[PDB]
């Protein structure tokens, strides 16, 4: 029905920026461009054996995102040598930022967590960049009327 | 010092690999898909010797650049 | 065999009504809408060598409810916002009510429990919220004639 | 070959009766009504360094019994409403009964073990019940010529 | 090639004679008749730190034999009363045999060692008992110029 | 590109010879003959805390062969016959060899580790024995040129 | 668009060089020629109960290297001959390096950490050889305007 249009504009993919260090990113590969996870669960809960419940407030609240390049990307370049930067001088923080174009951002530091695995065979491959960040708490902000 | 051995272990090193790779006949030749060899070639002998007894540094500065 | 028709009014997905702190829900996904399940089994069997048996009653009754919404729903805004809310101010519960349009309805109160993985891509994507739910037995009520 | 017909009478798959407390089953899935297992083998068998076995009777027969019923289905409301009966009261066993029309019967009591995964989506969904049965061997009565 | 022709008889799967208590089996299921398995294999290599090698005899050898048979079956019924038979008066052993066709035979002893799931639908099931055979060592007997 | 064909003679699988104790084995499944794997991988590495590396050279160089034979095969008779032997008798090894047609060769010791699972249904079964190799270096001695 | 074409020269595959001990590899399989891995992630987290969060660096940099090759390549020869010789003499190590054309490239030293499974059938079968590399780091060489 027309009067359950959830989005008036359609979603543009191309919309949703991400930067890294202050350079935008580009190259991605075909089907997913980011995924955003945490590890924690947000509260523990504690329950006797008569049925008392207590609750507990997380305090690791570590995320990962993961970064799909094309292996002929030239960002592959930036992040090779930003490891080996890391590596030998100890300085493994950057800042990390999302634009949420018709959902939720993020805006905070992350850094290498591993490197993807490189494949080469007869079609152009594709890579994984793991960027642990710092706190993963979702950003309503891109969108109106949040009361 | 260094440099005199230095100079004398890479000549000795690329003379020693070319000649052994054309006394099986497939004598080196002059393409882009042969020529990288040469890397290793060199990165073998001198610079991987050099390096584990300490005389050629290495590391990352600062001048901000890679040793 | 017409003698046998088990709904005589077509089940209408769009009954199910579901509340969250007094608003009701929107935005749903494509296929799901909600999934409740239980953590712990109702009794517990202690059989001895000869086949003597005896049995427990469960004081542990707490579930998992999944929330599934299109990426682009607004709803993803308000359930941002509480997650912080709840993490400073120690604030976590919050009514839950469900509408059993032709099934089991469910009254309770309940939490966020962790966030979705967020996920940007060439379509649409989905969310699906975990909201623990305190107390898990489901309601007959809706149902007519149970005697 | 028609010298090797094993069944003179089509099975029709309605002849199967179940009763649960004294009452009539109604409202089954679409393609399995009903699942019966055991949790323990029937006999221990401890074999020795040089070969000497030696055998053991098992004394737990339990078994589970799975019930699928469509979420639309009358019969959940009565299975709802028994387990928080027991939950309180403490009253669990209920007399269970199976007819094998051209198969195994069973005849026992038994339990709600679980309550099942309740899912609403844009097609009648399904309930897998778990009645957990206090002894759960098969009996051959429906076929006629055992000697 | 026809100079590389395996069998010079066609495999009828009907010549294959399955006997348990004396008296031949018969209703059996779609794909499969019988699977014989070992449990244990038949020697242990302990090898030492400089590559010393020795090794050990078995002396376990009992395996299990799956029996598929469709769920309206007759026999169904007396392997349901020897359960019981052995559950009360402790007599488990009972001789087992099976013909080679043109493969390997058996010609043991053994016992049911589960029974299987019983489940009821739209169409006629299957049933797969187990019958653990006290020793597994197959037999060659009916090949002919094994010298 | 015709400059870079890989076999200037079609590869013909009846080439590959195997003989166990002397005698050629005949009647293989349909789609793979043989394969042959290692246990332990060649070398261990103990890295330190500072990244000190040191290696060392393993003495297990036992293998795994399996064999598959149709079950309507003759050569089945024979291994079974020989799993009894040393069963009892206590002689469990045998000579074996394999002819690398244009591939790696292998000539060591065997012996059966373990019978296969027996098999009958509605089509000619498989039979899948495993010939534990004392020493699985493989041989390039088939192929011409290796200075 | 062609406004953002990521390669203005086609990828080639066969640009790939791998050399290994100072020769030239050729003879690959049907879809992958190469896939480098590492086992140890770049920094280890260490979160404290009220947030305080550190960082390691990591020191075990060794990765391991797959190489396909069709199981009728000649380069089978070479590695084969060179198991046998480390395993012996105690010499394992050997320079290990790659070209990439449009990607990253590699250069170090590496061994050959186990040996592929060996198969016989009705197609020329496929080697999964494992090349562990001392050290993995990826090297953003062949691409130009790195900054």
């Amino acid at each position: 029905n027309q009067s359950k249009i959830l989005t008036l504009q359609a979603y543009d993919p191309a919309k949703v920026l991400v930067f890294i260090g202050g350079q935008r990113v580009s190259g991605f590969a075909a089907d997913t461009k980011i995924v955003i996870t945490r590890n924690n669960d947000n509260i523990s809960v504690h329950a006797g054996v008569d049925g008392e419940i207590s609750n507990a407030l997380s305090r690791d609240n570590t995320g990962v995102m993961t970064l799909s390049l094309q292996n002929t990307a030239k960002w592959n370049g930036y992040l090779a040598q930003w490891q080996r930067q890391a590596n030998v001088t100890g300085l493994i923080y950057l800042p990390v930022q999302v634009e949420g174009s018709q959902g939720l951002s993020l805006n905070t530091i992350g850094w290498i967590q591993k490197q993807p695995d490189l494949s080469y065979g007869t079609e152009v491959g594709q890579m994984d960049w793991e960027i642990g960040v710092l706190d993963a708490w979702l950003s309503p902000d891109q969108i109106q009327g949040i009361a | 010092r260094f440099s005199h051995w230095v100079k004398f272990r890479m000549e000795e090193s690329v003379f020693a690999y070319m000649k052994r790779r054309s006394d099986m006949g497939l004598s080196m030749k002059m393409s882009d898909e042969d020529l990288p060899v040469l890397k290793s070639v060199l990165m073998n002998n001198p610079i991987n010797i050099g390096i584990r007894n300490g005389g050629i540094l290495t590391g990352y500065d600062t001048n901000k650049v890679s040793y």
